């Protein structure tokens, strides 16, 4: 089915670095240059107050829509990733259900400005106080802390490409039918990422990457807070949340 | 019972 489902040579690993970086560039959603340029465009005190005055349900709906748009780009990234389309549909869905939000959380560090602790949201940069109407302050503060910690690594776009391919191709996800195929694809993607770090003298980031439990905790907290919101506003979730978001986080 | 992933995966 795929060359990367077996042992790959050094030349094949070099090809894989290029393929993963290309897949990421083509599906990155927003250009890094565009996010950096917009750092000076910050919501005013008046604009922050307006977001704070929004209802809890209208703010949840807006955030669920923005997350779903980000997730759609991650699904396209997965489809372009060498080997992913050669996995069975059961496994593609297991990997995306478990990993799409983790990839969005990693990609989000590009949109996070560590200098003033702001994130790009709806056209300008705002701090965690922008999201106060959601009623999930611990989860927002945890996402901002995570972005802050990844921002301190000064990732290049190629490092995010290779790190997110690995976040997605995780042979430990429960439910995989072709586990040995995913294990080999994961091994080759790990070699591609580590080869790139070695070549660019960036192997020092390996001990600094967050543990898997960190991404798991963030995803667990998101599903828990969604369950709380859904109990409060069940018809908002049924009637106005995106179908893809419900498929990933509220069992359809 | 929303199933969108199957659609996105099969759409070429
Ligand atoms: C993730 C891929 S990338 O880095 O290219 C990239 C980053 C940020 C956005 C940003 N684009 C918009 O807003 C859409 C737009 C833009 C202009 C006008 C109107 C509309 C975006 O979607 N932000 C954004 C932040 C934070 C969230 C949280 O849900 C979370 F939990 F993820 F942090 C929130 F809770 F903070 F809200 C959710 C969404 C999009 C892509
Ligand atoms: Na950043």
């Amino acid at each position: 089915e795929n060359l990367y489902f077996q042992g790959a040579s050094l030349t094949e690993i070099e090809h894989l670095v290029q393929s993963v970086c290309k897949s990421y560039r083509e599906t990155c959603q927003l250009r890094l240059e565009d996010l950096l340029r917009q750092r000076s465009n910050i919501f005013s005190r008046e604009e922050v107050t307006g977001y704070q005055r929004k209802s809890m349900w209208e703010m949840w709906e807006r955030c669920a829509h923005h997350l779903t748009e980000a997730i759609q780009y991650v699904v396209e990234f997965a489809k372009r990733l060498s080997g992913f389309m050669e996995l069975c549909q059961n496994d593609q869905i297991v990997l995306l259900k478990a990993g799409a939000m983790e990839v969005v959380l990693v990609r989000m560090c590009r949109a996070y400005n560590a200098d003033n602790r702001t994130v790009f949201f709806e056209g300008k940069y705002g701090g965690m106080e922008l999201f106060r109407a959601l009623g999930c302050s611990e989860l927002i503060s945890s996402i901002f802390d995570f972005s802050h910690s990844l921002s301190a690594l000064h990732f290049s776009e190629d490092e995010i490409a290779l790190y997110t391919a690995l976040v997605l191709i995780n042979a430990h996800r429960p439910g995989l039918q072709e586990k040995r195929k995913v294990e080999q694809l994961q091994y080759n993607l790990e070699l591609a990422f580590h080869h790139h770090l070695c070549k660019t003298h960036r192997q020092s980031i390996l001990a600094k990457l967050p543990p898997k439990g960190k991404l798991r905790s963030l995803c667990s907290q998101h599903v828990e807070r969604l369950q709380i919101f859904q109990h409060l506003h069940p018809i908002v979730v049924q009637a106005a949340f995106p179908p893809l978001y419900k498929e990933l986080f509220s069992g359809g | 019972k929303h199933k969108i992933l199957h659609r996105l995966l099969q759409d070429s």
